[PDB]
RNA sequence: GGGAGACUGGAAUUCCUGGUGUAGCGGUGGAAUGCGCAGAUAUCAGGAGGAACACCGGUGGCGAAGGCGGGUCUCUGGGCAGUAACUGACGCUGAGGAGCGAAAGCGUGGGGAGCGAACAGGAUUAGAUACCCUGGUAGUCCACGCCGUAAACGGUGGGUACUAGGUGUGGGUUUCCUUCCUUGGGAUCCGUGCCGUAGCUAACGCAUUAAGUACCCCGCCUGGGGAGUACGGCCGCAAGG
């Protein structure tokens, strides 16, 4: 296939970052995860792991014909900064940045506080 | 576990009792114990209400734990010494279960001596509420070369600088490229040959400056965390460089 | 050093080679204050290297140093009540000191029957990139790379 | 005031409640 | 401080139909602006909030665009 | 946001279905149970269902207290201000008594997304019937009823009169700066905070919202344990009160 323009979905949790490049109709074409680049355990929560995953996903989208992308960040800040920086640094042009984080209108009960 | 008891005077049976009572504390210590010694003494003066004095010293993996008690007889002194040593070893543990409630927790709630210091940016916070744009420089748009732009950088003591290039006729921004040298960003990326000749070791950013609005530019700067953003304004159609100022507002440099 | 950095001792240049590095080397190989014996050992090693290779001692010594000079290391750093192996950039003086110390120490474990011959062989191998000190530099750089994730603090 | 008094009262109440739990069935069979 | 533009003698009435008068009172994310950053009195702030919620219910304002 | 009933809105979590799509996802101080390779997580589209209502939103409003905010409609209680038309001491308190009374808990019938006692494994530990992790039943929800307890606290019973002030903030009337836009300022009534005189207190502190000065009525205390326990009695399906 050849998709010149697509979207980038970055989900940065507190212990992992998942980057997926997506044909704008919503179809994932190449994804790289924090644990997919050789990290495991707490090591995959670091910004460096997010950098590696973003670069790997960028290459796995680039050889598929993706040139310009727009990023949808999501999740508590762990490696979003480095994720977008690495997406740019791997030769993938960034169109727009959008923060789409699921924000409930006070629905569902959160788990009890740790100690 | 092996214990040596150095008694003194007449204390018949105290040695065996102390040995067997103290040797049971090896399981209590969370680290191997080495050369655990006990000493029993009796006060010569009958005027002392608690004449027997017991001392114990243990070497728990290099950490010295010592205790001392007084008693009316060998048995009571040994028992009190055992209780004291148990309390000391309990306070000594240092394993995770005993050091887990003192490790700093959460992100902002609670503060401790070793709690991670707050990350503070160079600029005054000035949150998005009334952030505003209250600094608009338009220093120079006379055409310049790379070396001339670098000199105009240096005496201005500014990390980045927006000028217009000689050869291209296009707006460009130079900045310190870190250990790689300097980096040049143009509104439309061009190779070095079209760019005017230079002697400084620099590199050119391959990406083009995108087209986007003022609010979108602020959002991109916030979500991208760069010290500045160089872009072609959507409404104006010309170059613009926004940087977070030294007072918390955004500094928009326009032609 | 609680009240600030301490002054450095300005060691003097060498008589028969006129370089700071050889004096640093003789100070490193010095034992029990026998400075004459250390100088004899170092000068003999340099002469042996000169005879073997045919070039000047100092240039091949500098090549060996640059071959075994490290640039990144790993230190135990405690942040937030937890310890990690953080890779750290090495200052040039520390890199030179570490390279010389590694050269001397690894030459002390060789099997060439004499300190002079062991040192000459070690410096020649380091110049050619075959010495055990080169291997130690490779391992420490590998360990610094493996823990790059902890470089942010 | 100090919570020592409250500790004594809660210990007494807890012990009484445990006793009631232990002898519930016996009290029912004798009552 | 700022002025309650409704307590004035020219204060326009608050309705859930006139969408511009409400759009000027919500942030760019669609959230209702605080009272201090606006400066209106408590009664007018409550009326503004009620009108905003009603307009959202009748699909006149986005639910956090 | 005082209460009851009815209808109804969106974000989000979970599950199901169908695309794209691979080898990990999840979790921690660090890991492992666990999920996935039979196609997980991720992303898009559609569908089902339950609960709670982000922004407004605070030491701000209402209520005797418990307590009460998604929106609209219906029914309904209380309070404040001004005029003072009206009745003419009809006021206050209140033993017993009756009613309301957080959460948990009990009964019948529904509902069950998330959370989650109990219960399983995983982990730490000398030992973990715990703290942490993965699952998870009652319960949390609705209808009708029970129970009648809380750090049900302002640890301060109700009513009244008086005793320096200064400054926030909520509601309502009015005079003068006067633009009359303006927290302009003043005056006054009713709340709600902070600081401070006199005064009171063992001290901390209270201080016109008294823990000050006095009057009327009620409840309660007489060293600490034993003990709010035993016996007897009343209530309760039971727990128990």
């Amino acid at each position: 296939k050849n998709v010149p323009h697509g979207a980038a979905h970055i989900k940065s949790t507190f212990n992992n970052t998942i980057v997926s490049i997506t044909d704008p109709q919503g179809n994932v074409i190449a994804w790289a995860s924090s644990g997919h680049v050789g990290f495991k355990g707490s090591r995959k929560s670091t910004p460096f792991a997010a950098q590696l995953a973003a670069e790997n996903a960028a290459r796995k989208a680039q050889e598929h014909g993706v040139k310009k992308v727009d990023v949808f960040v999501k999740g508590p800040g762990s490696g979003r900064e480095t994720a977008i920086r690495s997406l740019q640094a791997a030769g993938l042009e960034v169109g727009t940045i959008s923060d789409v984080t699921p924000q409930p209108h006070n629905g569902c009960r959160p788990p009890k506080r740790r100690r | 576990m092996d214990v040596d008891v150095s008694t003194d005077g007449e204390l018949p049976g105290a040695a065996e009792y102390a040995r067997e009572k103290i040797g049971r504390l090896s399981r209590r210590a969370h680290r191997p114990v080495l050369h655990a010694r006990v000493r029993l003494t009796r006060h010569g003066d009958p005027a002392v209400e608690r004449p027997v004095i017991a001392q114990a010293n243990l070497d728990v993996n290099g950490r010295q734990v010592r205790a001392q008690v007084e008693g009316v007889n060998a048995r009571e002194a040994v028992d009190r010494l055992e209780a004291r040593l148990r309390s000391r070893l309990e306070r000594i543990a240092e394993h995770w279960e005993a050091r887990r409630g003192g490790v700093p927790a959460e992100a902002g709630r609670e503060w401790r001596h070793e709690s991670e210091p707050a990350r503070r940016p160079g600029y005054f916070p000035r949150p998005p509420e009334e952030r505003r744009i209250i600094r608009r420089k338009s220093f120079s748009m006379v055409p310049c070369t790379v070396d001339e732009a670098a000199l105009e950088m240096e005496m201005l003591d500014y990390d980045f600088h927006l000028f217009t290039e000689k050869g291209t006729g296009f707006a460009a921004v130079l900045y310190k490229g870190g250990p790689t040298g300097y980096r040049l960003v143009l509104v439309i990326p061009v190779p070095a040959d079209e760019l005017s000749p230079f002697e400084k070791p620099i590199t050119i950013s391959t990406h083009p400056a995108p087209c986007l609005t003022q609010r979108d530019a602020v959002e991109r700067l916030g979500l991208l965390g760069l010290p500045f953003l160089f872009y072609i304004d959507a409404a104006e159609g010309r170059a613009s460089v926004i940087y977070r100022r030294y007072d918390g507002h955004y500094g928009l440099i326009t032609p | 050093p609680r009240k600030g950095p301490a002054p450095k001792r300005p060691l003097v240049n060498d008589p028969v080679y006129g370089s700071q590095l050889v004096t640093q080397l003789v100070n490193k190989v010095l034992l029990e204050g026998k400075k004459s014996l250390a100088e004899r050992i170092v000068y003999g090693a340099l002469e042996q290297a000169r005879e073997k290779t045919g070039t000047d001692p100092v240039v091949t010594l500098k090549r060996a140093l640059d071959n075994v000079k490290p640039a990144l290391e790993v230190r135990s750093r405690r942040v937030g009540g937890a310890t990690y192996q953080v890779p750290v950039e090495v200052r040039p003086d520390r890199s030179t000191t570490l390279a010389l110390r590694w050269l001397v120490n690894f030459s002390r474990q060789r099997r060439e029957k004499t300190m002079v011959e062991r040192l000459a062989n070690e410096i020649l191998d380091a110049s050619n990139g075959l010495g055990a000190s080169v291997k130690r530099r490779e391992d420490t750089h590998k360990m610094a790379e493996a823990n790059r994730a902890f470089a942010h603090y | 005031g100090s919570v020592i008094k409250k500790r004594r009262k809660r210990m007494s109440k807890k012990k009484h409640r445990k006793l009631l739990r232990r002898t519930r069935v016996q009290r029912r069979k004798l009552g | 401080t700022r002025k309650c533009v409704f307590c004035s003698k020219k204060g326009q009435t608050i309705d859930y139909k006139d969408t511009a008068l409400l759009r000027t009172y919500i942030s760019e994310r669609g959230k209702i602006r605080a009272r201090r950053v606006t400066g209106n009195c408590v009664q007018h702030q409550r009326d503004i909030a009620v009108a905003v919620k009603n307009a959202r219910e009748v699909a006149l304002l986005p639910f956090g665009s």
